[PDB]
């Protein structure tokens, strides 16, 4: 079969670097998580109803009357959380080891990241709890920030004056359809990469030392799949609500507003940035840039070494970047009051200044230290 | 003749697009108007 | 099965590019309101739909404020009633299917919203049924609450002749003959089952015109780009 | 960029300018038409309505 | 792909530019004769199965009707 | 050339006109349906609220 | 777009628990990040007991 | 460019035979129809609710209150009908011109045909009319025919004792998800065809005369798309219900069965066969074989000529096969009574005997006439 | 309508037919669904105990 | 693909069969030393940012509390 050739060309006889660490497992984990989500999502779709009268009732019917329906629902929720954990570690691997010089692969990646964030947002709107409804209104309102066509766009998406059944049903359709586009974009992601091959943690040309993938990085991916399944099932079967919000277990009340409105934890870094900028529009833009700054990343590489294995100053700047990303994740959680706000404002300033300014200047200094510049 | 047209708005692709877009912008006005005349007249006395 | 097959009537909404007569839809809505609404329901039709069909906004409201509707829960939580609103749907003639069954001697008057669409050859059927309560012939006998309507399946419809000549008076004054009434209510029910009949046909005209322009042309572009080959003149000139 | 601060580079652009404007024009007309932007279309005598 | 598809020899191939040739040369001039030429080479293979489908369809309909029709002699 | 291209330009406008129309209805579908649009005239009882209260 | 909470805040009007916008009784944004005052629908005072708000 | 390379090899320069007729348009039309269906299906999914209390109400709300919602719904229904028209003509082209010797392409095709039939069946169940409910029960009951595990399987699919909400919701999920699998299988289909290239109506090796696809078979596909859109819009805007069942405009009453129950126009040929076989199981099997006999088709080719352009006896047998396929389509419609039944029984016997027995014997005779055998 | 003895398939009976009756009977307050109260209240099990005993 | 990846010369490469060698040769024997070797080459680059994140987090919490704590001087 000709297909077997393609089957081999990408998974069996693919020449892979021999020295790639466990971080290179994570992308394969993401693919597995995608399938897992799709499979669990399909088994949520055989009982979920996208009607505002019956959505919460259908979710409770899944949890209480369908055989092992609670298992599939909490596997879906904690698999979305595991998807974002593996996504953040995949992006951090790409930033640390200089893998953004594969520019087409990086750009297809940031498109995939935008699609995954939109899918998770509409999926969190889908159970029609208290938290889902107020969360949706909030981000949909984000669009209204647009200078001229904002109002129309918001109303379009909502499908009416305010989020209501009109939204829920179209959000069900879009949340259903986008992971298949994510799968196609992931196929394009894999193609744009095999043309160049994977990178190694030393950042050097690994053409002298490449091994097959079937017996060496397959059993490694199987072991990583097993460990990720261990963490996912100890998240589902032992602490099923440590990452979710309790207020999502109340029905959606348009009359009652919650005292504190959050998205789910992986949106927090962005949430912090948005809150930080005083101007609404500014917040929206910065928020977008927060994700987009990554795409901009391959044009900021000013070093003659691809990876950060031999670059200690930029390693320090990278770990400071991970540090204030964790700080922005914490701030988002904190309410609006001193001094959480100032930290948020600084943390955002430090985030954009480290990515935009400090790393290329540090790379120039590191090239000067090796008598290269 | 078309020659004058061609050499002016149909030979340079950019202009080709310009003529297309502009024409389309007006075509809708004309088409809708003309078409409506036809439909309404066919059913005159039954509308509203 | 064995059933009389209603003939084809020369309606106006049949014309490929012909819209529904809207005065007939207005008269048929009057026929439904005064006769058919006592037993049949219109769950998917609301007053707002009429606006722009045969009635104005104010008139429609007039119609709406001419009926009573329940209004969810009171602040006290006690369900109350209100003047009909342009957003209100048509009132139920029976709160529950059972009520209708009971009142109509076991027969459930079907919702006449999509009756024309749901009945094979509906417009005709409707007209025929409403105008087909002929006497049962010898050999057939029907029980109480049944009528020999050749067109009705089984020729035993629970509904009795619902249209006696001059059953209701048309506000327009057009003589209210049984037929004039059956034709009006068949047009209206038709409209009900397809409020977009008119809008669609407009697009149809437009589509044809566009295809009538684009189709011929696309063909000229294809025959340009395929002429090259279609004029190719092969020739084999071996060394010989 | 060093290479793009050039004399011929400039000449090329100047020669390319007119075409570029045409393309923007097409898009602008396109956007006006596609969106049925009436603010702009209200100016056009026939297109009005 | 092109270049490695096949091996031909000494087959010259002349052609003309699209804009240089009439778009519909003798379109109805020979088109009609050809379409008619075509129909007469395929009509005997195509048409008689559909003819006997029409006969079987009508027959079935009629036969069914007769089947449904009532025999007065039946009751006596 | 002007005869052949004029046909290409003609066709384009036509397609362009249909394409905007198709895309327009679709886009419009997601817009508010008739049911919601028909919302107005909320009635409020002044007696319901006394000074220093919101409803 | 959250719901301001009535009878709470530092301006005796409203407060939005989402980002700390304080609206006065007039519904005017006085403190916080809310851009504009709350909207006043075009109501109708048919009576001191009946008001038709849009 | 590794993404554009595909198109250049596949859509822009692919060497195609110069003499392929308009029938070779049809498969591309199928792809367009697939997208059209997906697009219209997505715009049905933003307002449809898969609840048995609200499914008919949501469909009427689409037709009456959504702006141009009647247009998208009837475009979806008549596009399913257009999909099956183009599918039948595509399969007839493959049978007539000997294209089944591309065996992998043919087998991926018959898999696609099974998937499309399942998708259309569950989609027709989805509006929850009178006809949809009784139609579903009927075919779901078909499964019960299975000798030992039948009852369980039926109950599984139904998700309960009898089709009810449990079914509707899982049928919505499956009808949503299968056209993307159809798109992936179509990529594998075109893939296995790229390895071979298309066939020509003469059935000969067309390597001496191949032309590009961009300017020659693209404008031809555009013209075919325009003609198919003309037929689809004159089906939607002028005779919308001509291809439907009036009884589907009544709500689903589990208590009553619409008397004139019948499968849609495209399932009829199969329906006839099923009804013909006295044994329930026999019917189910024959029904399946009806579709599967095609897969079996590449092993029945006993001629030294690929196409039927130069084979008149097998041309006569092919048109007799098309004739009694039309007869089986008519019979399915007719009710159970003389003599419709006998025709059905014969027509099925003649169908299986022409495909299984008569065509290879005729090909042997045709090879004997040319002094080849 | 008619009332019958509950069945193993019957859900737990409503205290009020609609939430506005709950508002009228509980001085304007709405007693929430206690089905998921523990899940819906931060640190529910504790909260519940505390509230009931606080 | 393999065969055309790179050009090396005179680099001999010896190896052993999996079943012929111990599965975990000196796993904890040298593993521990190595893991420890590793941690001491990277701890000064990694840890102090997260240390000051911990200090900022605690500080924020305590500061926030003090902020919330009523001003005794106020209201008196
Ligand atoms: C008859 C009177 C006119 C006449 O003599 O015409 C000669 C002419 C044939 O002339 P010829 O020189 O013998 O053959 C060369 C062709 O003209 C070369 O052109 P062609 O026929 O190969 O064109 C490609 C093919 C492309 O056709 C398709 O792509 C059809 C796609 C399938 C059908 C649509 C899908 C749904 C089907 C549902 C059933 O188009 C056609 O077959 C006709 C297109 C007509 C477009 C509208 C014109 C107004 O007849 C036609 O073209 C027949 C149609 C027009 C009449
Ligand atoms: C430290 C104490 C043990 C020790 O000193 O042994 C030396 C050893 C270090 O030896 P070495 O000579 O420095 O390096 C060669 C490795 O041992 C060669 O082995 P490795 O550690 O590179 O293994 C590949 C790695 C590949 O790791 C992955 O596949 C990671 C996949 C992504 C993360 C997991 C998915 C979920 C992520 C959620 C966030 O698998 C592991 O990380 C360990 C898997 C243990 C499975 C359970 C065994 C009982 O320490 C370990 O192997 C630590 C890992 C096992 C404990
Ligand atoms: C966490 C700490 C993991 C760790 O062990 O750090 C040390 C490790 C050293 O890596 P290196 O110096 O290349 O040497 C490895 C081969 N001897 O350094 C590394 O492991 C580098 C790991 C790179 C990926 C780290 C991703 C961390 C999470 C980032 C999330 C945010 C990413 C940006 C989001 C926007
Ligand atoms: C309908 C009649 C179409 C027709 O024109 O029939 C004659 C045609 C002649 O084709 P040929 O002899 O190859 O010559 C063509 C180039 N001059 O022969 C053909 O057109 C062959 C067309 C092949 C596809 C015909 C599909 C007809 C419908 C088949 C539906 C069922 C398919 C099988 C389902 C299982
Ligand atoms: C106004 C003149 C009309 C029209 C156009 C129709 N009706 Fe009625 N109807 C009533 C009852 C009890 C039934 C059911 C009887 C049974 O099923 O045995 C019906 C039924 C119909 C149908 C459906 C026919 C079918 O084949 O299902 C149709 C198309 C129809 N009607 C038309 C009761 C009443 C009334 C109370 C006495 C009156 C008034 C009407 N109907 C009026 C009309
Ligand atoms: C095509 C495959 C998918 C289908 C059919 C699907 C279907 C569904 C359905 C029906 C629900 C509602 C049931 C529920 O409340 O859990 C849901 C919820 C959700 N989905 Fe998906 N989904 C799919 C893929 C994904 C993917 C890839 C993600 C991750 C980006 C995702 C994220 C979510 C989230 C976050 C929820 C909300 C869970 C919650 O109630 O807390 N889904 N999905
Ligand atoms: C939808 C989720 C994603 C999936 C399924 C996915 C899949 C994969 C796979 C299978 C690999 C090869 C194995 C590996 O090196 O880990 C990979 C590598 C890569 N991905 Fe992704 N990816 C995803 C998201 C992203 C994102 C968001 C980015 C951009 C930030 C990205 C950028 C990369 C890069 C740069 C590599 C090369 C790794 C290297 O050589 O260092 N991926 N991805
Ligand atoms: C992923 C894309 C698709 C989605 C989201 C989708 C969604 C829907 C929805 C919501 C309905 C119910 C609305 C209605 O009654 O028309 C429906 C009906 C239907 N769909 Fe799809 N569909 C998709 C693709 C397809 C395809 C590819 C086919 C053809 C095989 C198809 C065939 C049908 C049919 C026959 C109906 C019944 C139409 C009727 O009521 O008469 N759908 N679809
Ligand atoms: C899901 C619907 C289908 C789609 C979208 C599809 C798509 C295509 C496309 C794009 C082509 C190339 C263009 C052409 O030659 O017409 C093609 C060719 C082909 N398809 Fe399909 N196809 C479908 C169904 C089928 C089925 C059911 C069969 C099997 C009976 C089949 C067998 C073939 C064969 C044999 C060819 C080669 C044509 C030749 O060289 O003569 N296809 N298909
Ligand atoms: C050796 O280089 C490769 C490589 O060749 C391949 C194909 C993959 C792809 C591996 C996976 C199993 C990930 C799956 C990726 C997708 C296409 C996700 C799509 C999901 C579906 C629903 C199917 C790699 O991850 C990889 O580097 C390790
Ligand atoms: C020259 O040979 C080819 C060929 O190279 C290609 C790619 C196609 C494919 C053409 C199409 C546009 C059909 C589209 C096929 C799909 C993959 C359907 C999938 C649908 C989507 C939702 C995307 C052909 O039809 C064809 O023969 C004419």
């Amino acid at each position: 079969h000709p297909l077997f050739k393609i089957i081999n060309h990408s998974f069996i006889d693919l020449p892979a670097p021999s020295n790639i660490s466990s971080w290179w497992n994570f992308g394969s984990l993401l693919g597995v998580c995608l399938m897992v989500q799709i499979i669990t999502g399909l088994f949520l779709a055989m009982h979920y109803t996208s009607d505002t009268m019956t959505a919460f009732s259908s979710v409770t019917h899944i949890c209480r009357d369908v055989n092992y329906g609670w298992l599939i629902r909490y596997m879906h929720a904690n698999g979305a959380s595991m998807f974002f954990i593996c996504l953040f570690l995949h992006v951090g691997r790409g930033l640390y080891y200089g893998s953004y010089t594969f520019m087409e692969t990086w750009n297809i990646g940031v498109l995939l990241l935008f699609a995954v964030m939109a899918t998770a947002f509409m999926g969190y709107v889908l159970p029609w709890g208290q938290m889902s409804f107020w969360g949706a209104t909030v981000i949909t309102n984000l669009l209204s920030a647009i200078p001229y066509i904002g109002t129309t766009l918001v109303e379009w998406i909502w499908g009416g004056f305010s989020v209501d059944k009109a939204t829920l049903t179209r959000f069900f359709a879009f949340h259903f359809i986008l992971p298949f586009i994510i799968a196609a974009l992931a196929i394009v992601h894999l193609l744009f990469l095999h043309e160049t091959g994977s990178n190694n943690p030393t950042g050097l040309n690994s053409d002298a030392d490449k091994i097959p993938f079937h017996p060496y990085y397959t059993i490694k991916d199987i072991l990583g799949i097993l460990i990720m399944f261990l963490i996912l099932m100890t998240l589902v079967l032992f602490f099923p609500d440590m990452l979710g919000d309790p207020d999502n277990y109340m029905p959606a009340n348009p009359l009652n507003t919650p005292p504190h409105i959050k998205p789910e934890w992986y949106f927090l870094f962005a949430y912090a940035i948005l809150r930080s900028i005083p101007n609404k529009l500014g917040g929206v833009l910065a928020l977008i840039l927060s994700i987009l700054i990554l795409a901009l990343m391959p044009f900021l590489h000013t070093s003659k070494q691809r990876s950060l294995m031999f670059r200690p100053i930029t390693q320090i700047l990278y770990w400071i970047l991970v540090a204030n990303l964790l700080i922005l994740t914490w701030i988002g959680g904190q309410p609006v009051e001193h001094p959480f706000i100032i930290i948020g404002q600084l943390a955002s300033i430090s985030y954009f200044s480290i990515i935009l300014i400090l790393m290329p200047i540090s790379g120039i200094i590191e090239d000067k230290m090796l008598k290269l510049y | 003749i078309p020659s004058r047209l061609y050499s002016l708005l149909f030979r340079r692709t950019s202009t080709f697009a310009l003529t297309i877009a502009v024409g389309a912008l007006f075509f809708e006005r004309a088409f809708d108007q003309g078409a409506d005349a036809i439909y309404e007249h066919i059913n005159e006395g039954k509308l509203w | 099965d064995l059933e009389l097959h209603p003939p084809s009537y020369p309606w106006s909404h049949r014309g490929l590019l012909s819209s529904l007569d809207h005065t007939s839809i207005r008269r048929g809505f009057q026929v439904y309101k005064q006769v058919c609404s006592s037993c049949h329901s219109m769950d998917y039709v609301a007053y707002r739909h009429l606006v722009g069909v045969c009635y104005t906004e104010e008139e429609a409201k007039a119609l709406a404020e001419e009926v009573e509707v329940q209004d969810g829960p009171n602040d006290d939580g006690e369900m109350f009633m209100r003047p009909g609103k342009l957003s209100d749907y048509f009132p139920k003639p029976y709160p529950n299917p059972e009520a209708a069954r009971a009142a109509n001697n076991g027969a459930l008057p079907p919702d006449l919203s999509y009756i024309v669409r749901a009945r094979h050859g509906g417009e005709d059927y409707v007209f025929s049924l409403l105008t087909g309560y002929c006497e049962p012939p010898t050999g057939v006998s029907l029980r109480e609450g049944l009528y020999f309507n050749p067109y009705f399946p089984g020729q035993a419809i629970g509904m009795a002749p619902p249209i006696y000549t001059e059953v209701l008076e048309y506000d327009d004054g057009t003589p209210a003959t049984m037929s004039q009434v059956a034709k009006d209510v068949a047009t209206f029910l038709r409209w009900a089952s397809e409020p977009e009949h008119d809008h669609r046909k407009r697009m149809g005209l437009k589509m044809l015109l566009m295809m009538g322009l684009l189709l011929p042309l696309t063909y000229a572009m294809k025959r340009h780009k395929w002429s090259v080959l279609k004029s190719r003149k092969l020739a084999y000139r071996p060394p010989k | 960029l060093s290479r793009f601060l050039g004399p011929r580079y400039r000449e090329l652009a100047r020669n390319w300018i007119p075409t570029a404007g045409m393309w923007g024009t097409v898009g602008a007309v396109g956007l006006v038409w596609a969106t049925d932007w009436r603010l702009i279309l209200d100016w056009v005598p026939y297109i009005n309505g | 792909e092109f270049g490695n598809l096949a091996r031909i020899r000494h087959v010259i191939s002349y052609s003309l530019s699209p804009f240089e040739q009439r778009a519909f040369p003798s379109y109805f001039s020979k088109g009609i004769p050809n379409v008619l030429r075509r129909t007469r080479e395929r009509i005997l293979r195509v048409a008689p199965p559909f003819v006997v489908v029409y006969l079987i369809y009508t027959w079935g309909n009629q036969e069914f009707e007769q089947s449904k029709r009532k025999n007065p002699a039946m009751y006596e | 050339k002007g005869f052949s291209y004029l046909v290409t330009a003609t066709t384009t406008v036509g397609v362009a006109y249909a394409a905007k129309n198709v895309v327009s209805q679709f886009v419009s579908s997601m817009s508010a349906s008739a049911d919601v649009l028909a919302m107005s005239k909320i009635e409020i009882k002044l007696s319901d609220i006394p000074e220093g209260k919101n409803m | 777009g959250c719901v301001p909470i009535a009878n709470a805040g530092d301006f005796g009007g409203y407060y939005c628990p989402c980002h700390g916008s304080h609206y006065d009784a007039s519904g005017r944004i006085r403190k916080g990040p809310a851009p504009l005052n709350l909207e006043v629908p075009a109501y109708e005072f048919t009576s001191d007991d009946v008001v038709v708000v849009g």
